[PDB]
């Protein structure tokens, strides 16, 4: 009935971790970003790339599948 | 002996089928100019925390503002 939303996440990047050294994890401590990336998620599926800009984001040609 | 994929989110939003197309162009979706001081850690799927964008010599992290 296009009452529809689909929940979007602009995600920067992605970390291997093991579940046993958080919440060993506390404020003040940096989590490392070991694979960068810059994709639109919509749950599991990427949808495309996007490009920070000034007022905020950009989006490259993106899927919708 | 490596479990979870830790995911850095600069931003989410609900989005409807009309801004979706709108997206499907090239249309600016306006972030606040403080994004980057409030980046979401997510673990797979469930949220972990927050915090500001930091450069640590070479690479890239997220300095934790809160958590759990
Ligand atoms: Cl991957």
């Amino acid at each position: 009935p296009k009452m529809l939303r689909w929940p979007l996440r602009f995600v920067i990047g992605s970390s291997d971790t093991q579940r046993s050294l958080l919440g060993r994890i506390g404020i003040g401590d940096v989590l490392l970003i070991r694979t960068s990336r810059a994709e639109v998620y919509c749950y599991a599926k990427k949808l495309g790339h996007f490009n920070r800009v000034e007022g905020g984001i950009i989006v490259e040609t993106l899927d919708i599948q | 002996p490596v479990d979870v994929k830790l995911e850095f989110v600069l931003y989410r939003k609900n989005v409807t089928l009309a801004e979706l197309e709108a997206m499907g162009q090239q249309q600016l979706l306006s972030l606040p100019t403080n994004a980057e001081l409030n980046v979401e850690i997510m673990a797979n799927g469930v949220l972990l925390g927050n915090g500001e964008l930091v450069q640590m010599n070479d690479t890239l992290g997220v300095e934790i503002h809160e958590w759990l």
